[PDB]
């Protein structure tokens, strides 16, 4: 992981 | 309930990332009070310039990039909102939640980037603070940062461009890929996906 909309 | 139902405001252009010269830098063109007013009316008489705009809603500030006469940004920032313009609110021309993509007709005064046809993998990401970060393309929608950064560094850059060495648009930045707060990669919307949307 992981992911995060910016 | 109906009489008091509120409307979401328009997205408002509040600045730009100036790429016109030797040095990339952020310029602010509207402060918070003017932004709040303009979001309400949808009427923005400011002159637009450049390829990369800094845009705001009531809750977020992010980027939007002109490519082929469309001002593109992320759905997760803009939702289905109109954008403020000299003539009043302008409705989205494209909306695609699955792609995390929205577009409006490019404002008069803006300049558009051209979609990349180079088919090459050495790229550059422009951030909301006007940093130009090298990114090696790792797939259709991903690239790795040559130098990792904390995710805070990329917050608010969604909607900005990834560029080829010749300065064509390769994609629109969507989201950081992070581990324990550190971004080593970036997810983006490839320009070919925008081109399909357009045609
Ligand atoms: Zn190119």
């Amino acid at each position: 992981p992981s992911s995060t909309p910016c | 309930h109906m009489a008091s139902m509120k409307k979401k405001g328009s997205v408002v252009i509040v600045g730009r990332i100036n790429l016109s010269g030797d040095t990339a830098y952020a310029q602010q063109t509207r402060g918070e009070e003017g932004c709040q007013e303009t979001s309400q009316t949808g009427r923005d008489k400011n002159q637009v310039e450049g390829e990369v705009q800094i845009v705001s809603t009531a809750t977020q500030t992010f980027l939007a990039t002109s490519i082929n006469g469309v001002l593109w940004t992320v759905y997760h920032g803009a939702g289905t909102r109109t954008i403020a313009s000299p003539k009043g609110p302008v409705t989205q021309m494209y909306t695609n939640v699955d792609k995390d993509l929205v577009g409006w007709q490019a404002p008069q005064g803006s300049r558009s980037l051209t979609p990349c046809t180079c088919g090459s993998s050495d790229l550059y990401l422009v951030t909301r603070h006007a940093d130009v970060i090298p990114v090696r393309r790792r797939g259709d929608s991903r690239g790795s940062l040559l130098s990792p950064r904390p995710i805070s560094y990329l917050k608010g850059s969604a909607g900005g461009p990834l560029l080829c060495p010749a300065g064509h648009a390769v994609g629109i930045f969507r989201a950081a890929v992070s581990t324990r707060g550190v971004a080593k990669a970036v997810d983006f919307i490839p320009v070919e996906s925008l081109e399909t949307t357009m045609r």
